[PDB]
Parts: C-alpha cells; structure tokens; sequence
C-alpha cells in the first residue's frame, strides 16, 4: 500500500516535524485521521509505522477496562487518559472498532467504541494552551465507514480519510516478499507466480502461506523452503478460509 | 516606568526595616514567643515522632473524641489533641495519628484528588468574542445571563430582580454552539468546569447518580462557576449497551441531574450552559422554565452574515492578489459556518501539497467544489418545496 | 400457612394477634433484611435462624413480603443477578424434612 | 541602567532573608491553629497521653452471657468481664463497645451504627424560604400544616378527642407547581430534625445494599426525638413491580420493599412523619399509596386566575415597578400557567428594562415579557405532557 | 464442551518423556494474601529447573476473565495473578521449555491480553460437527 | 384494542414535519442512480442497476425503463415492487384520456394525476406512504420535450436535467458545469454516460449494468419514436463515446 | 374504515395537531398581499437555490380559481393542490346553480370550510397550508384580500404576509402602508410590494414573482424584464 504512506505523512508527520509551516500559512492543526477497509489490509501496520518515524509515543487503548489497574477504571476515563498522555507527549492515541469482540457495544450507538472516539475528540479541540500547536493527534480505525454516525463526518471534524483497497496482484507480490525475507528460500522460486495462483483477499492470509510453508518443511524434514511447499500451503490456507467465510 | 520603580524602592526597604524591628523585640520578651516558642516546636515534633499513621476519621463524637479507622484493621476510640482545628475534622477526612498511643495530632493534608482535576479546564482558548462573524444579536442574549452579573452585580440589585439562571444553546449543526461557549468562558474568568453528556452513562449500576452528584459539588465549592454540558442530547438518543441497567438506569440518572440543578440543595452560584442540537429528545422536565430561564436559538447563517465569517478565516491566511472573496460566498447557497472553516483549511492544505506559501485562486476553487459534494443537502426542507 | 390478598385487609395485623396470644416463641423476620450484598452472607443467615428455632422450640417464623426472595425464572447469558436466588434455595432446604419442620411453623404473608 | 540592574538583585536577597524571620517566629511546620490557644492545648494533651482513656480498641458485642462475647475488627473473638466505669444495665445486644488495649475488658458503651457517612450527610441545616412565598392562602398549605406542624406544636388539643394524627402526605402535580417550595418552607418552621433523601441516592451498586441505607436511616430517626423524613422525587424507587422475565425490576424493588415494611413494622414505629413529592403518581405502587403509609393526598395544581394574581405579588414586591401596573390585566392575558413560568415573566420584565436603559419597569415592558415567555415556550411547555400522567 | 480436549492431552503426557506439571485453575486462588502471585512464580521456575517441561492448566477460564469491577477484594486479587502470568510468559522465551498449554471450553470470555502475539500464539480448533467419515472413526475405537 | 398496536403514519412531528415521508426519501437514497437530460431535440434516460452478478440475465431485463403510452416513458428509483402498481394506474389514466378526447394525453395531466395518488396516502388511510420516485420524460406539442420528477411527498416540478437515487447531490454538480442549451441528442448522450462513469461505486463501467433509452424527433413526419436500446447498441455506444 | 381520533384536545386547551400544522406553515416560502386603490398585488418567493430548472413549465405559486379570483399559498406544496382542485370545482358549481360568478368572500368561506372539516374527520391529518384568496367581485371594483389558516378561521386584511420571516415583512408593512390612503395607482402599489420583499429575499431579480389582478377580469403576470426594471429603480432610488 504505497500510495497510502504519502497521504497520512501529510497530516500526521509534518505538523510535528515543522510546527512552523502550519503557523505561517494560517492553517488549523489537523486532528482526526480515520482509516477504513477490509481487515488484514494493513490499516494498523501503517499506524505503528508513522509513530516510529516521527518519534511519538504510541498509546494503544482497546476499550478494555481490565488492563487499567493504576487508575483502576476505564469507566469514567476520558481526560484521565490525557493526563497520562500529556506527560509522555508527543502522543498518538489509537482506538479501533473491533466489532467482533465487544459486538454488543456497537449496537444502537453508531459504535459503543465510538463513545470513546467522540468524547476524546471533544476534549482535544480546545485544551490548555496547546492552541499554538498540538502534541496529541488522534487516530480512529473502523472496518467499515458505514457505522460511524454523522457527528464524526461533519466538515472540519476530521481532516483526512484513508481508504485501503484489498491488495492487487501487483501488491500481493511485494507483501509476500517482506514475509519471505525472514525465512529460507530456494533458487528459482517465483514468488510472483504463487501470488497470482493464490486468489486471496488479505495480507493476513498472505502471511499465513509463509508460516504454513514452514510447517510442510518440518514434516518432511527438508533443509529449505522449496517450490512444492508453497503449492501445498496455498491450498491449506485457501480451503480453511473458504469454509469459515462462506 | 520612572514612578513605579521609585515607589517600589521606598516600600521594599521600609518593609525590610519593620520586620527587623518586630523580630528583635519579640525575642527578648518571654510573654510573646521566645521561651514557649523554642520548646513547643521541639516538643511537639519529638513526642509523637514517626511513623505518623494516616487513617480516616469514620465519625466524630462531640466531646473531643473520635472513632478512626486504620487501614491495618484495628479501630480506635482516640482523643483529639493539640494543633488541630476540631471543626475541620469531619467524616471522610484523613487524619495523622500518633503511633505510640493513637491520638489525632493533626491534619496537614491538602487531599488533592483526580476527581477535582478531571472536571477542571486550565482553558486558554485563543478565541475571544468577535471571532464569531455576525450573529451579533445572539451573542447579546448569552452575555446578559452569564457574564454580565459578574461584571456589574449592581444593576440587578438596584432593580430588585433575581438574575436569570441557565441557558440552552440549540439549533442547526455548525452555528457555533461550542464556539459561543468558548467566547463566554474566556471573559468571565470564573471556574469553568466542562463535562460532556456522554460520560454520564457508564457500565456499573447506580454509578450514574454518584458521578452526577460529584460534578455539582466541585462547582458549588468554587463559586462563581460555569458548568457546560456538551450534547446532553447524547444520553436520550443513544443506547451504548455497555450499561446493563438498560433504559431504566438512564432514567434514574436523569432524575438525579434534575435535583442537583435546582431541587432542595440551595447551592451557591452555578450558572449552567446546556448545548444541544435537538431539543425535542430532551426530557420536558429538564428544559422547564425555572431551572433554565432563556432558550437561545440559532439559525443557518445568511448571505450577508457569511461575509463576516469568511473575513475572519481569510485574515489569518496568506493570499495572492488573484483571489476574489466574493465568488466563494455566492456559489454556496445556505451553507453553515462550519463548512466555511473547512473550506479555508482544505485550500491551504492543497497549496501545501504543491509547496507554495501563497494560497492562490485555484486552491480555493478546488476546495469549495469538494466541500459541497461531501455535504448531504437536507431532505427535511426538500420534502417541502 | 400462607396469607395472600389485597393490601390493607390485615395480613400483618392477624399475625400480630397470634404472637401475643399463643405465648409460643415468635421470630419476626423480614425478607429484604435477609438478602445481603456480601457473597454468601445471606445464606448463612437462613440456617442460623432455623437453628435458633430448635433451641427455643416450638416456634413460629413469620416472613413478610416474600417478594424480596422473588421468583426463579431467569437464565439469561447477560447478567441475571443470581443472588436473591441463592438465599431462596437455602430457605427451601430448611423447609424440607431433614431440618425438623414439625417444631417450626412458618407464617408467610 | 547599571545603578538599578545591580540593586534589583540586592533587594531580592534582602527579601529572601525577610522570609527566614517570618518562618522563625511562628514556625509554620505542624501548625493547624491560630498558635495562641494551642500553647495551652499542648499542656493539656500531655495529661491525656499519660492517661488511658485512649487508646480503646473499638469492638462490638455478639452475645450477652448471664460475661460477654466480644468481636474485634482484626477478627479474633474474646470472652471479657466488666469495667468499673459502667453498670451492666447499659451493655446491650450488638452494641459497639471500647475494650482495653491490653487484656481486653469492656470500658465504655458507644453510640451504634457505622453506616452513617452517606445518611449522616443529609441531616439538614434547615434553609429558609419563608411561608409568605407560598402562593395565595390556598387550602393546600392548610392541609400540610394539620399533618406536620400541629401535633408537634400543640399536642394538648389532640389529647382530648383521642385521635392519633395522620402521618403521610403525598405532594403531586405537574412540574413547576411548587412541590419543593413548600418542603423548604416546612423545613425551618417545624424545628424537628429534618432529613431529606433524594430517591436516586437509595439506588446502590450491590444487590441488597440499597436496603441497608434506608434501613439505618429510620433507626437513626427513632433515636432522635420527633423526625420528619422528606422523600424527594421518588419516581425512582416507586415504580410498580413487574417481572419482564429477563432481568426484572429486581434491584429497584429490593429497596422499595424495605421502605414499605418499616412504615407498618411488626411494631409501632416512632414519631416519624413522611412527605413524598413526585412528578408522577402514575408510577407509584399500590402498596405505597393506601392510608396508613400516605394518609392524605394533596394536589398542587395549576393556580386559577386569582392564584396567578397573588403569585405575581410575591415576586414583584422586591422589584421597582411604577404605580400604574394593573396586575389583573396581565394575569388575565396569561393563559393556564404554572408558577414556574411566572418567575421567568418577572425576570424578563426586569430584563427588557436593563436593555432599554431604564431603571424602573413599565407597563410596556411587562407585556413584552408575557408575550416572549408564553409564545416561544408554549413549544417547550412541560405542563402538557405531565398533566396527562396525572 | 465434550470433543476430547483433555483426552488428547492425556495421550501427550505419556509419549513426551519430559517433565509435566498438572494444575487446576483453582489452585491459584488463595484465601490468605499475595499467595496467588506466589503460586505462579513457583510454577514457572520449577519448569525451567527440570527443563524441558510442559505446564498444563486444565481450565484457566476463571483466572483469564475479561471484565473486572476492581472494587471488591476478590477481583483485586485475581488481577495480580493475571499480571504475573503475562509477565513470565515473555520471560519463558529462549529456553528449551515449551510454553503453557491450556484449554478452555469458552472462547468469548477470554482475556485478549493472553492472545496477543509473543504469548499464546497457536489456536487449535475442535469441531462439534462430525462428517460421516470422522464419525465412523470414533465408533470404531470404542466398539 | 387496535389502538395499542397502531403506528400512526400520518401525524405531524413536534416541529411541523412528517417523519414517515422523510423516511421514504431515505430509502430512495440507497437505490440505484437514474439521470435524465433534456436536449433541444430529444431526451436521454439512463439508469444504473443495483444488481450486477453474471448469472443474472440483464439483457432482456427492464426494471428502470417503462413506456406509459407511445410518448411518455418513466424511470424508477425506489422499490421496484411498489412502482409497478403506480405504473398500471398511470397506464390506465393515460388511456382513458385518449378514449374520451381522441387526443394523446398532455404531459402535465399524467404527471399531476400520479402525484395526487401519492399525496393521498399521507393525508388519510393510515397506510405507509409509497417508497418511489419517478422521472417522467415525455413529449407533447404544447411545450415540446418536457422533463418532470415527482417524489413521495407528491410535489413535482419540471427540470432541464435532474437525477434521483444515490448521490443526488454529486450527480447534480457535475451536470451543472457542463450542460448547455444548444445541446443536440448526440452531445447529451456523451454527457449522460460520462456523469454515470464518475459516480458509479465500482471504478469499471460496463455495458451490462447500464439501462438506456431515448426519445428522438428524427422519426419522420414530425413524430417521436421511443427506443429502449438493445444491449448491442449500448455496447457499441460505450466504445464510440470513449468511456472504455 | 380507519377512524382513529388523530386530533384531540390537550389539557392546556389547544389541539396539538393544529399547532403543529401552523408551525409547518412558518417554514414555507414567503407570499405577500397588498391591495391598492383598485388592484391587488400578490408577490411570492421563488426558491432559486435550484439551478438547471426550467421556469416555463414549473407550477407557479399563483393559481387562478376563476377568471377573477386568484389564490396564493404557503406551506406544503403537495397538499396545496388538493384545496385548489376543490376550489376550481366549487367555482363552476356555484355558476351552474345560482348563476353569477362567485364573490371572493363566498369562495373563501368554502375553502376555509374544507380546512376546518379535516380537523374533525377521524382518520385525516390537518392541512399544512395557509392561503391568500384575492380578486374582484363581479360588477364591482372594491379589491378584496383574505387569509385562511389550518384552524379554519378566515379574515380580510388590508395587507398581510404568510410564511418564513413574516414578522420582518409585516413590520415593514405597518410603517409603509397608510391605512387611509392606498398606493395611489397600480404602479405605486407594485413598488410597495417589491420593496417589502427585497428585505428578506436579499435580492435576486429572478427570485421574485409579481402577479397583478385588476378589476373586470384582467389577470396579468409581470415579466422578468419588468420585475428587473422595478428592482433596479427601487435599488437605485433607495441607493440614491
Ligand atoms: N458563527 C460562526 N462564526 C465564525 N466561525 C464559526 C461560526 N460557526 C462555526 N464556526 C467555525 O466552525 C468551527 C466548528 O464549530 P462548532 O464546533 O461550534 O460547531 P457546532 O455547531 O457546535 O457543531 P455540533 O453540532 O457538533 O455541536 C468553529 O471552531 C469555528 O471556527
Ligand atoms: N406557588 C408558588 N408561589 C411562588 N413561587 C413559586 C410557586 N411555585 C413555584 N414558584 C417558583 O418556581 C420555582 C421552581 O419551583 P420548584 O423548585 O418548587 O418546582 P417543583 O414544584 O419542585 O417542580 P419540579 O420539582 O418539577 O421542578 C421556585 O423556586 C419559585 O421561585
Ligand atoms: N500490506 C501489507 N504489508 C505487509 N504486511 C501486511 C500487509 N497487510 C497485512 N500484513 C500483515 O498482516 C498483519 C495484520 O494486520 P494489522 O496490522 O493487524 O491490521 P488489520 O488487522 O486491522 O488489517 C500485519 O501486522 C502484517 O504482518
Ligand atoms: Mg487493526
Ligand atoms: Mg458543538
Ligand atoms: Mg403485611
Ligand atoms: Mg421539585
Ligand atoms: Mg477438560
């Protein structure tokens, strides 16, 4: 997903690296950046990547109240996260609508995970004296944009909307190679021909072809990941995905 | 400059001199400090020593005795000794105990809480009144209720009329319900507590009233105060389904908010701002005129008003001479002031992708067109004509 | 015996007459006091009440408003309380015969 | 420049040295008093530290054995004797007692109850909204006085007939009719301890804890001498019972059932009058309503035309108004209204006078205000929906 | 419930010829104090000592619950047991030890802090559905 | 009795609006897009289907274009089920007028008649309103070519080019910049396809997912021939105008 | 049948379906009526937000009931046509049986009586329309101008306005219309009605429609050019 790296660099990376470009023009700071697409197309992976390059803290909040033991609660927490965020800033608060664990919160509210997004966005438009330039951005992830209620799509509320298409046959080849660099190869293997044959739909699936190829390496006690292993792997991964997805 | 330094120089060496005179001639007289003073501080410290055990005063008995609870389990019928204000000790208060034989040797404790800090805004918004382009009439219904009785409490007391209490800022989205709250919160320099209406639904049962009783107690202590409740619409309309008390729970919490707002308490000075976008949903008991006094209403900015709004966002901006402000106003026909702000922000972003400081005429025309498509008309007044 | 009917006909009154006239031991109990928020402290109270009733035998236990030990009809997978439930089922084992139910009569209203 | 840049440093050292003199005189460490009566208190605390009035470890009795069975808080039980301070007549069942630090012996009986820390917070300091402020000379005021005020004021007159006085009043009516206003008025008048509880605060987190709170409230009242407990806004905790079959009203009615049972007891309960104020009687359960727990229903309803004339006089008498105000004229022009709209009327009459730069409110200004209040807020009238639940 | 989760683990206890430590999920709840943390700390050390070793918690479900009140004492004591397990699960890395193998017949209530990567990784499925071939195979061995 | 179960689909709201007619507008915003363009010498009706799988035989299928007589065609956007009902009441009223005056029905009568049927259900009856919106393209000698849209309120107004269905706003703004009054039937076709090409959800635009029908005066003797295109004329006209 | 009692009294003594009906008339476009010495002039707001909309074939806001009675309206456009159908019917029915065209006051009494009927019939919601019925009685030149409303009550006015921003227009007509002396002629009256409208339309020559009705069955609509001319004059007059 090469195009998407360039669009989120604009709104997130640049106002941290240069708070002067945004003062000079007279442009308001960007706040929210909403990421949406099919799971596995890597909307989280890009998030971790931008945080590392700018050099900001990455605070993942899942909506769970269990992990909170120092405050005690995530029940009345909104600003109580920000108190901890302001000590360790610059920060990127991350929130993901999982809608498969905690599916009963989504109901009847445009996301019960969006209660977290809107309340935290409200404190962030006007807080303290970070009106000159803010050191906390806010990033929201949703499988689908359908769920988000209109009070998060108004003009001026977010600032950027990233879309992630499922990978093309060209993209699959690149993504399959990043996972193959970690493990052995054999001369003559065309990682391109295995991406085409694999219909697929996700990059999560693609990573499972590599791990499954390593499983076929153990049973025969090979010394190298060979061309036969990928053909068996593609099948095992595709058949398991089609029985659960249909 | 000249005279302010000159008078300070005389006052600050005259202060020096008087403090030296009081110190020398109250140390040679034993009836004031001297002999009692150098023995009480050393004795008080030494006798009780350390560790001082913190506990909680469970309740106080009128006879200078108390029942205090150590976290280590043993309760104690203690006595209340030297160097403590006995009116300051009340249920809930934390006390310091003398560890050899348990007696309250005092409370030195601020007892600062994250419960008071969460309500509190350290606000310094760059917004002041007249960053609201026009809608001047509406500004001067809000200032007469909230700000003015703090500036001149003389006018209402001469007249003999009780100040108006409460306001509701409602209307179409984008008319600046939040932007007005920020203007009026900046001027007053009263304690401005902020609490979004969504927070009043939480998962546990019966916590809603405990949370609602807490907010107003911080405010009454900090008079004069403002309590802004942003989108109190949110509790009626939504159903987060985290709270397993269901709809019954939301109703019992609402009834708590009604009592804290007027009820029996007879609280101190607490103005309330209630922002909402849909006044229909709101329970009719809340809106009732007696708790709120004036219901301000807004409407969609006009074509003459939109010129004022645009002038505010285009002033900060750098422009070329090729831009024409007037052709950006007329094309849009009835579009709120939130969209005008985004139209400026979108243009400056296109010019920053091309990497030229100036925002030319073309960046404005591409931005304006993109913002009309993003909107969604209004099938409420389309039905009509 | 059970007493059921419209409020105000005097179910509580009638039990009060019986207490003063029979000069048997009369153990007043109220069904909401029995329910307790601690985990299983409400069960311990039922067994202690019937055990005291053996010593003072013969006895009458008059329970008021049995609606606080309500009805068992829940089985949801989301919450369900299941506290009131436990102390009600402890009450049934003392009404059973293992515990002598011939020294102890129960007036339910 | 230099003569004052160097002397500005000099005066900052001379002030830091003046802070040391002021710290030394009073000390200001372990201080929490005016440092004048605490000198004498210092010698008094030396005599109490030597005496063993304290510490006394606080315990509670579990069974009197004709000898006692005491339980300490650190959970370990003891059989104790008797103190030379006290008679055995004063040691009772369940009572809190202080025992020696060492060999545990009963010293002093203590007043009961450890829950008092929410319900003690609502023993009122009695505000004053005088009885004049109540509108007119209504019958409704006189039916409250026969319940609360008269049996405390003059028990001579009730003794002859032999009537035992009623106890319960139910105040009910559309919002803004002054249900609460009267409550505050009888709060000072009465002079008995006045405890107001909000109906939402009885709802607790745990199954069975809401029943405790309301149970100890009454126990405390019986100890005090003559009480009035004012249950405000008990729509919450009051809803008739149902069983959805899925969750039920189980946690709410656990509280509601405890309240019913101490207003008929299995015993006569103490001198306790109870006032209920709701915005809907619809909600309330048939067990709360019948006489003996809510003897007299009194309706606070919209005032008729003559009522609205007296309630204009009670808000306006502080106001400066001209002589030519015909309050009959603007009461006739005001339709059917609650007393809460009439406050906003007068506030807005005074409001238009401050905008106009006039010190005295005129006839023109009062008409504008009536127009503004009823026109706009007839759209937001609480009165129409809530009158139907009645 | 009832597909042969435990019975597949019995077989594995015989064949391995590596130490094997078998704990119910209720040995970790103590009644006194801090003893929950004290059970976890011992169990992982004991594995490392006689390595290579398999730890099996029959049912870990009550300890790995998803929701905590964090007011009642009981909950505040389970949180400590669950933090320790997560901490020493990453310490197990770079030993011959194979990590804890554990079963639960519930999957919705699990704490997702266990199923993050670097801790519990591989998820086994046991179906309820039986096709015709796989059914005959079970009948064959019992009969 | 019956009152408990009653929805009441005819009351006013607290603000002087009809909720139930508003909601009918909402369900029309999910259905497929339909566009009509008025040239000097004809009318283009072009509609995008909501179905697109290949098992479906879209070739003989018509669910968007209907002829009401031999001079007035309509396009549909909404519930296709509901729409067939109003079309037979229109077909019948179009014919009654030809029976009694021996003269083809004016476009103004046939549109005003359908509107009042829809109005009818929100006035009384307690039935749920209709969930349909029509574009009428028709020809009459009084005004030449005419175009009219009606919605579930019953309010209809004429247009030069209009669009109902998904992204009504977006489709209207693209047309507004390009449309000109000197357009011929060739020019209009090219603007209609291009505008559907920019709004379609799928980036690819195929001949099979488009329905298309015109009304041209190039039929001899001062007459008008309505043709609903075959799938082989659409295919050739998609390669001609360079959309693929 | 379907006969639910949709319209009932509330305890405040207003029917809530009728108050709701009258709020619906407020959001409507604005229509103004002013009667001169011997003409009436009906000025109406055209929603011009719309673009690419043909004005040749689009129904206007002034619909002739007879050849000397015109009717204008504010509110729901759809429901309005239902009154105008029963009105055109009533005008020919009265010509048939008594002879003589309808007098303006009678044609209102019928139309006002229909709006009243639909506030008692069970199963029917009230109308969301208020009208201005204007014109000249036959064989007379007294101008007449009436207003009905969804309560069913009707009144004659010297000038009136219904619809959105009506308070601002009505205030201008209470200062600029002398009750004793009408606009001298037909030309002065048009200049009084345009000048009232230009306060709330915030100009646009295309936005404003003017229909003048004169005695003796002379209905004419002022063309765009004429309107433009008047606006430019008033703007230039007022500007000067
Ligand atoms: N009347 C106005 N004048 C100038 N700027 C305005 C005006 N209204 C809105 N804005 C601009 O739009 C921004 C967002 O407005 P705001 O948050 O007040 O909208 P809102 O109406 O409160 O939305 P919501 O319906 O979500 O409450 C403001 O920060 C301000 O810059
Ligand atoms: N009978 C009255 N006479 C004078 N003033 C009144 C009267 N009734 C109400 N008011 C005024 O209205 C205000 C609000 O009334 P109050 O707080 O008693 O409401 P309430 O009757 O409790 O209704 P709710 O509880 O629904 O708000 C009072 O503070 C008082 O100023
Ligand atoms: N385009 C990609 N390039 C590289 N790795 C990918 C890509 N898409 C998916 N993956 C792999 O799949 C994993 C799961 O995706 P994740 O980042 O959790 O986001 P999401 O599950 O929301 O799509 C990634 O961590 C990564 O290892
Ligand atoms: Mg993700
Ligand atoms: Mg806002
Ligand atoms: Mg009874
Ligand atoms: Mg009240
Ligand atoms: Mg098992």
């Amino acid at each position: 997903l090469t195009k998407q790296i360039k669009e989120i660099k604009e709104v997130i990376e640049l106002p941290v690296k240069h708070p002067e470009l945004f003062e000079s023009l007279g442009i308001a700071q960007p706040k929210g950046v909403i990421l949406y697409g099919p799971p596995g197309t890597g909307k989280t992976l890009l998030a971790r990547a931008v945080a590392h390059h700018t050099d900001c803290k990455f605070i993942r909040v899942s909506g769970a109240e269990l992990v909170q033991k120092y405050i005690g609660e995530g029940s009345r927490m909104v600003r109580e996260l920000f108190v901890m965020a302001r000590e360790h800033a610059p920060s990127i608060i991350f929130m993901d609508e999982i809608d498969s664990i905690g599916s009963t919160r989504v109901e009847g509210s445009g996301g019960g995970d969006s209660e977290v997004q809107r309340t935290m966005l409200e404190l962030l438009n006007q807080l303290d004296g970070f009106e000159t330039s803010k050191n906390i951005k806010i990033i929201m992830a949703t499988n689908r944009l359908d769920i988000l209620d209109p009070a998060l799509l108004r003009p001026g509320r977010i600032d950027r909307k990233i879309e992630f298409p499922p990978p093309s046959v060209a993209a699959r080849a690149e993504i399959l190679r990043i996972h193959s660099r970690k493990m052995n190869l054999t001369r003559g293997i065309n990682l391109r021909k295995v991406a085409e044959k694999m219909n697929g739909c996700s990059g999560a699936d693609v990573k499972g072809v590599c791990t499954e190829a390593g499983m076929y390496a153990l049973r025969e006690r090979r010394i190298h990941v060979t061309q036969e292993d990928f053909e068996l792997a593609v099948g095992k991964v595709m058949n398991k995905n089609q029985e659960t997805a249909i | 400059t000249r005279c302010k330094l000159k008078l300070l120089r005389m006052e600050r060496i005259k202060d020096h001199l008087l403090l030296e005179e009081e110190f020398v001639s109250n140390s040679e007289i034993l009836k004031p400090f001297e002999k009692k003073q150098e023995e009480e501080k050393k004795q008080l410290e030494e006798i009780r020593g350390n560790p001082l055990s913190i506990g909680t005063l469970e309740e106080i008995i009128d006879d200078d005795h108390a029942i205090v609870t150590s976290p280590t389990m043993p309760d104690y019928y203690v006595s209340i000794l030297s160097f403590v204000d006995k009116e300051l000790l009340e249920p809930g208060c934390s006390v310091l105990l003398h560890h050899k034989t348990m007696s309250i040797v005092g409370v030195l404790q601020d007892d600062a809480d994250p419960m008071v800090s969460v309500m509190k805004m350290d606000k310094s918004p760059t917004e002041s009144y007249s960053d609201i382009g026009g809608l001047e009439s509406q500004i001067q219904e809000i200032k007469e209720s909230v700000e003015l009785p703090l500036t001149h409490p003389e006018l209402y007391e001469e007249m003999g009329i009780k100040p108006p209490k409460g306001v509701i800022l409602y209307g179409a989205p984008g008319t600046g319900k939040t932007l007005l709250a920020k203007a009026v919160a900046n001027q007053t320099s009263a304690t401005f507590l902020r609490i979004v209406g969504s927070e009043l639904i939480q998962k546990y049962l019966g916590d809603g009233p405990r949370l609602c009783r807490q907010i107003f107690k911080v405010a009454g202590e900090n008079a004069p105060s403002i309590v802004f409740i942003d989108e109190i619409d949110a509790i009626g309309t939504k159903r987060y389904d985290s709270n397993s008390g269901g709809e019954r729970e939301i109703q019992r919490t609402m009834l708590e908010l009604l009592n804290q707002l007027d009820g029996f308490d007879d609280r101190g000075d607490v103005k309330v701002i209630m922002a909402t976008n849909k006044i229909e949903t709101l329970d009719p008991a809340l809106i009732r005129p007696g708790r709120i006094d004036r219901k301000i209403l807004f409407e969609n900015p006009d074509l003459s008003t939109k010129k004022k709004i645009l002038g505010i966002h285009t002033s900060k901006m750098n422009l070329s001479e090729d831009v024409n402000l007037e052709t950006l106003v007329t094309t849009k026909d009835d579009l709120s002031g939130a969209d005008i702000q985004a139209m400026c922000t979108e243009a400056g972003l296109l010019a920053l992708r091309e990497r030229r400081m100036q925002v030319t005429a073309e960046d404005f025309k591409q931005a304006k067109e993109r913002v009309m498509k993003n909107k969604v008309e209004e099938n409420l007044e389309g039905l009509y004509l | 015996a059970l007493m059921y009917g419209p409020p105000g006909t005097g179910k509580t009154l009638l039990a009060r007459a019986c207490a003063a006239q029979t000069n048997a031991t009369f153990l007043k109990l109220a069904a909401p006091q029995l329910v307790q928020m601690y985990i299983g402290e409400g069960a311990k109270l039922v067994r202690d009440a019937f055990a005291l009733a053996k010593e003072k035998a013969p006895t009458i236990i008059f329970i008021d408003e049995l609606d606080a030990i309500g009805t068992k009809r829940f089985d949801s997978e989301k919450s369900g309380d299941r506290e009131v439930q436990r102390t009600m089922l402890e009450l049934l084992n003392q009404l059973d015969g293992f515990s002598s139910d011939d020294r102890v009569k129960v007036l339910a209203a | 420049a230099a003569p004052y840049a160097a002397k500005l440093k000099q005066t900052e050292n001379d002030l830091k040295d003046i802070e040391a003199r002021i710290k030394e005189k009073a000390g200001v460490k372990e201080s929490d008093t005016g440092l004048a009566p605490s000198h004498l208190w210092d010698i008094m605390g030396d005599r109490q530290r030597l005496g063993e009035e304290h510490p006394l470890q606080v315990a509670r009795c579990t069974k009197i054995i004709k000898k006692y069975v005491i339980n300490l808080k650190q959970i370990a039980k003891f059989v104790v004797g008797l103190g030379e301070r006290v008679s055995p007549t004063d040691i009772e069942e369940g009572m809190r007692v202080g025992v020696d630090r060492s060999k545990y012996n009963i010293e002093l009986p203590l007043p009961p109850r450890i829950d008092p820390s929410v319900t003690m917070m609502t023993v009122e300091e009695k505000p004053d909204v005088t009885y004049s402020d109540v509108g007119g000379c209504k019958d409704q005021i006189e039916k409250l006085r026969e319940v609360v005020e008269l049996p405390l004021l003059s028990p001579e007159r009730f003794a002859t007939l032999g009537i035992d006085p009623p106890k319960g009043i139910l105040l009910y009516g559309p919002p803004g009719t002054g249900k609460t206003l009267c409550a505050r008025a009888v709060a000072n008048r009465t002079d008995a301890t006045f405890i107001r509880v909000i109906g939402s605060e009885l709802v607790q987190k745990y199954v069975g804890e809401g029943a405790r709170m309301v149970r100890e409230l009454f126990e405390m009242a019986r100890t005090k001498k003559a009480c009035i407990i004012f249950f405000d806004e008990i729509d919450a905790v009051g809803g008739a019972r149902f069983d959805d079959g899925a969750g039920g009203d189980n946690e709410v009615q656990r509280t509601m059932l405890e309240l019913i049972t101490q207003l008929d007891g299995f015993d006569p309960r103490g001198n306790i009058k109870v006032m209920f104020a709701t915005n809907r009687p619809n909600t309330l359960d048939p067990a709360l309503l019948r006489p003996g727990r809510i003897d007299r229903k009194v309706e606070f309803s919209l005032p008729d035309l003559e009522g609205r004339a007296n309630i204009f006089r009670i808000h306006s008498k502080s106001m400066s108004v001209e002589r030519g105000i015909r309050w009959e004229l603007i009461s006739r022009l005001c339709p059917n209204s609650t007393g809460a709209e009439l406050r906003s009327v007068c506030t807005e009459a005074g409001m238009f006078a401050i905008r106009a730069r006039r010190k005295v409110a005129t006839e023109k200004d009062f008409l504008k205000a009536v127009d503004k209040v009823i026109s706009g807020y007839k759209k937001f009238s609480s009165t129409s929906r809530y009158m139907q639940y009645n | 419930p009832g597909t042969g989760k435990t019975m597949l683990v019995k077989a594995v206890a015989n064949s391995t010829k590596a130490a094997f430590i078998r704990v119910n999920g209720s040995e970790f709840v103590h009644k006194y104090l801090g003893e929950g943390p004290r059970m976890v700390r011992d169990v992982f050390r004991l594995a490392r000592e006689n390595a290579p070793s398999i730890i099996f918690i029959d049912e870990v479900d009550s300890i790995a619950t998803k929701r905590f009140d964090a007011q009642t004492g009981s909950d505040r004591e389970v949180q400590r047991i669950l933090i320790e397990l997560l901490t020493q699960m990453d310490g197990f890395d770079q030993s011959t030890n194979v990590k804890v193998i554990m079963a639960t017949n519930r999957a919705d209530t699990l704490d997702p802090a266990l199923l993050r990567p670097g801790r519990l990784d591989r998820k086994i499925e046991f179906p309820s559905l039986r096709d015709r071939r796989e059914r005959r195979l079970i009948f064959g061995t019992i009969a | 009795g019956s009152r408990r179960y009653d929805s009441r689909t005819t009351i006013f709201s607290p603000e002087g609006r009809l909720y139930q007619v508003e909601y009918a507008l909402e369900s029309i915003s999910h259905a497929g897009t339909a566009i009509g363009i008025m040239a000097s010498d004809g009318i283009v009706l072009a509609a995008e289907r909501k179905v697109t799988s290949t098992l479906l035989e879209q070739d003989t299928s018509t669910e968007k274009l209907y002829k009401l007589n031999d001079k007035i065609a309509v396009a549909v956007a909404g519930l296709t089920a509901d729409a067939e009902i109003l079309i037979n009441t229109a077909r019948i009223h179009a014919q009654n007028y030809l029976k009694t005056y021996n003269e083809d029905i004016p476009v103004e009568i046939l549109v005003r008649r359908l509107s009042d049927i829809k109005q009818g259900y929100t006035q009384h009856g307690g039935l749920r309103p209709f969930g349909v919106s029509f574009i009428y393209a028709g020809y009459d000698d009084r005004y030449g070519y005419q175009l009219y849209t009606s919605n579930p309120s019953g309010n209809y107004t004429g247009w030069k080019a209009i669009s109902v269905g998904a992204n009504t706003s977006a489709a209207q703004t693209l047309l507004q910049m390009d449309y000109k009054d000197d357009m011929k039937v060739d020019d209009a076709i090219e603007l209609a396809l291009k505008t559907l090409s920019k709004t379609t959800d799928s980036s690819a635009l195929t001949y099979d997912r488009l329905e298309f029908a015109t009304i041209r005066k190039g039929a001899n003797d001062g007459e008008v021939y309505q043709k609903i295109f075959k799938p082989q004329e659409i295919k050739d006209i998609l390669v001609k105008t360079g959309i693929t | 049948g379907y006969d639910r009692a949709l319209s009932i009294f509330s305890p405040d003594g207003h029917i809530f379906q009728v108050e709701y009906a009258l709020e619906a008339v407020k959001r409507g476009t604005c229509a103004v009526g002013v009667k001169g010495k011997n003409c009436v002039v009906l000025g109406c707001e055209r929603r011009s937000t719309l673009k690419l909309q043909d004005t040749r074939i689009t129904p206007s806001k002034v619909s002739k009931i007879d050849s000397h009675v015109v009717l204008s309206f504010s509110g729901l456009n759809a429901d309005s046509r239902i009154l105008i159908e029963k009105a055109r019917v009533e005008a020919q029915s009265h010509r048939l049986t008594l002879e003589d065209p309808v007098t303006v006051e009678y044609l209102t009494r019928y139309v006002a009586g229909v709006q009243q009927r639909y506030t008692q019939s069970g199963g029917v919601r009230p109308f969301g329309v208020s009208t201005l019925i204007a014109g000249f009685d036959p064989r007379d030149d007294e101008p007449k101008l009436y207003q009905t409303e969804p309560s069913g009550i009707y009144s004659s006015w010297s000038a009136q306005t219904i619809g959105r921003n009506s308070k601002t227009v009505r205030e201008f007509l209470e200062k600029n219309y002398d009750r004793k002396e009408p606009p001298a002629t037909v030309e002065e009256c048009v200049k009084l009605t345009v000048r009232s409208l230009l306060e709330v339309v915030q100009t646009g020559a295309k936005n404003i429609e003017i229909t003048v009705v004169k005695p003796d069955s002379d209905i004419v609509a002022l063309s765009s050019e004429e309107i433009n001319q008047y606006v430019t004059q008033i703007e230039q007059e007022k500007q000067e």
